[PDB]
């Protein structure tokens, strides 16, 4: 059983 | 020395659960120098700037439709998922309190004795600790530590009773906690 | 023969998807039967506690006929009580690991407007999607999945995998995605005879596909 | 009823980041960024669950690049140091020569950089020591626990010495068994 992370997103440039 | 200014970026993806996984709220937060700038909250359904600094990000991310779709599905694939994965050793973690009673090493209150009930090593944090004198609950003259988190998946709490110990008296500390079917009791005899 | 029959029965043949069929209320405690026009279909099961509630009633059916063309239509399970629908179809939320690399899927291709849906319906749809996108069982109709190769018995890049139905408030269960039984559909489709129903809003799928050398 | 938080940070110019999961205030796990591996808070957690460490490293890369974006967008506004509150306690009542554990709890501070030393009778002590990673708080400051297993005696005096930029001098927090 595997923990799932939320992806960190690239900020607006 | 190194006295250079510091710049800090914090991310928090929070899954708030109400009645197990019945109701779930995901709160994704961006925090610059301890100040939250932008967030996704599943009860809103899109990104919102918290300060003017995060306004470019809300606008950008809100235009990515695959991204918003993923975040809306994340209450299941991420929050309810991780809840389930860890359930057995987190949600259903049960560790029985070790209960002791001792008179305080200080008795600074003349003939008024101080009795300590130590409740340690337990999980989860929900607990009730009651003092009895001769089978009748003592509410007055009671002082407490409240709940203490040890940082290792256990709690402790100390509950102190002031009393004048008269001979024949039976003092009882009674602990109710989810790890036990019936109350734990420690008896102290004056 | 299990390889060609797994591929064909799941991914080449049209599945059964019919709404508002009325079971005929016949003596059998292991079968439901419905008119589909000029012919009748029979759903076989091994779960009288479940199925007794569907006898004589308006049901929606969805799954795979295990007899195939030219024979009488029989299937396993696949029934739910008609008349209980969501406002719009629900895309089933999915975690998928491909050779160990994770991604989230949300697609109308794996979805339902049924308040209560069979594990079969969902698992069939999942499998038709994975075949189309990852060429799981070999020789798909899309040409996608080029990059995984052709080393498995299926002439694909995969020979291991499971779908876990991760239920919110019931015990979770998983089906093997590459199970063939004794080789014939009436064998490997038998996993569906329990007529397992889930609340369509109250679960997600954790799916893994991989290759063991 | 329950809260699970995936909390990460990146800090410049220290160039240090961390990735952890928290359940109701307790760490489930963190990723060792050096070793590229999942480290469970209690080892038995690792018998029932897994986490792919590389996903933490990928997230940290994005965090690092985003910190640099925000440093510029804010016109190089730095963090205000917030000093820690320090508490020394034990995990259970203390009995003469029954093994116990001293807890140094560091709380309500930012940025997440500290130097913690246990001293027994003036001298640094490392035998059996351990510590948590930087743990979240709802006000976005940090918590951290340090641990020293010890054998209670009447003659020993311990200090938890805490260094943080928010502090005017290192904080020495005394503990003895009396
Ligand atoms: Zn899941």
């Amino acid at each position: 059983p595997k923990y799932v992370k939320q992806n960190t997103l690239k900020l607006a440039t | 020395g190194d006295t250079r200014p510091r710049f800090l970026w914090q991310l928090k993806f929070e899954c708030h659960f109400f009645n197990g996984t019945e109701r779930v709220r995901l709160l994704e937060r961006c925090i610059y120098n301890q100040e939250e700038s932008v967030r996704f909250d599943s009860d809103v359904g899109e990104y919102r700037a918290v300060t003017e600094l995060g306004r470019p990000d809300a606008e950008y991310w809100n235009s990515q439709k695959d991204l918003l779709e993923q975040r809306r599905a994340a209450v299941d694939t991420y929050c309810r998922h991780n809840y389930g994965v860890g359930e057995s050793f987190t949600v259903q973690r049960r560790v029985e309190p070790k209960v002791t009673v001792y008179p305080s090493k200080t008795q600074p209150l003349q003939h008024h004795n101080l009795l300590v009930c130590s409740v340690s090593g337990f999980y989860p944090g929900s607990i009730e600790v009651r003092w009895f004198r001769n089978g009748q609950e003592e509410k007055a003259g009671v002082v407490s530590t409240g709940l203490i988190q040890n940082g290792d998946w256990t709690f402790q709490t100390l509950v102190m009773l002031e009393t004048v110990p008269r001979s024949g008296e039976v003092y009882t500390c009674q602990v109710e906690h989810p790890s036990v079917t019936s109350p734990l009791t420690v008896e102290w005899r004056a | 023969i299990g390889v060609g029959n797994l591929r064909n029965f799941y991914t080449k043949h049209d599945y059964i998807d019919l709404k508002g069929l009325i079971d005929k209320n016949l003596p059998s405690a292991n079968q439901l039967e419905f008119s589909t026009g000029i012919n009748d279909l029979i759903s076989e099961s091994n779960n009288w506690d479940e199925i007794s509630k569907f006898k004589g009633k308006k049901l929606d059916i969805f799954g795979i006929d295990y007899n195939g063309p030219c024979k009488s239509k029989y299937m396993y399970g696949g029934a739910t009580l008609s008349g209980q629908y969501l406002n719009s179809a629900r895309k089933i939320p999915i975690n998928l690991w491909v050779n160990g690399k994770h991604k989230t899927i949300s697609t109308d291709k794996i979805s339902t407007n049924k308040k209560l849906v069979t594990a079969q319906e969902i698992d069939v749809k999942l499998r038709r999607y994975l075949q189309e996108e990852y060429n799981i069982y070999g020789h798909n109709s899309t040409g996608k999945g080029k990059e995984y190769g052709y080393k498995s018995k299926f002439y694909s890049g995969f020979n291991k995998g499971k779908v876990l139905f991760h239920l919110n408030d019931e015990k979770s269960f998983s089906y093997d995605l590459f199970y063939t039984g004794d080789g014939v559909p009436v064998s490997f489709l038998k996993i569906y005879e329990d007529n397992k129903i889930i609340e369509s809003e109250k679960f997600h799928l954790d799916v893994e596909i991989s290759y063991v050398d | 009823e329950h809260v699970i938080i995936q909390a990460e940070f990146y800090l410049n110019p220290d160039q240090s980041g961390e990735f952890m999961f928290d359940f109701d205030g307790d760490e489930i796990f963190h990723v060792d960024m050096a070793k590229k591996e999942t480290v469970w808070r209690l080892e038995e957690f690792g018998r029932f669950a897994s986490f792919e460490a590389q996903g933490a490293l990928a997230n940290i890369a994005v965090d690092k690049a985003n910190l640099e974006i925000m440093t510029k967008r804010s016109n190089y506004t730095p963090i205000t140091n917030v000093p820690p509150e320090v508490t020394v306690l034990t995990n259970s009542p203390v009995e003469l020569r029954e093994p116990n554990v001293l807890i140094c709890f560091i709380d309500k501070f930012t940025p997440p950089v500290v130097n913690v030393t246990w001293l027994r009778n003036g001298k640094p002590v490392t035998t059996g020591v351990s510590e948590t990673v930087f743990l979240p708080r709802e006000d976005h400051l940090f918590r951290k626990f340090h641990y020293l297993p010890f054998l209670p005696s009447t003659e020993d005096v311990y200090d938890c010495r805490v260094e943080h930029w928010g502090l005017d001098e290192p904080l020495l927090k005394h503990w003895e068994f009396d």
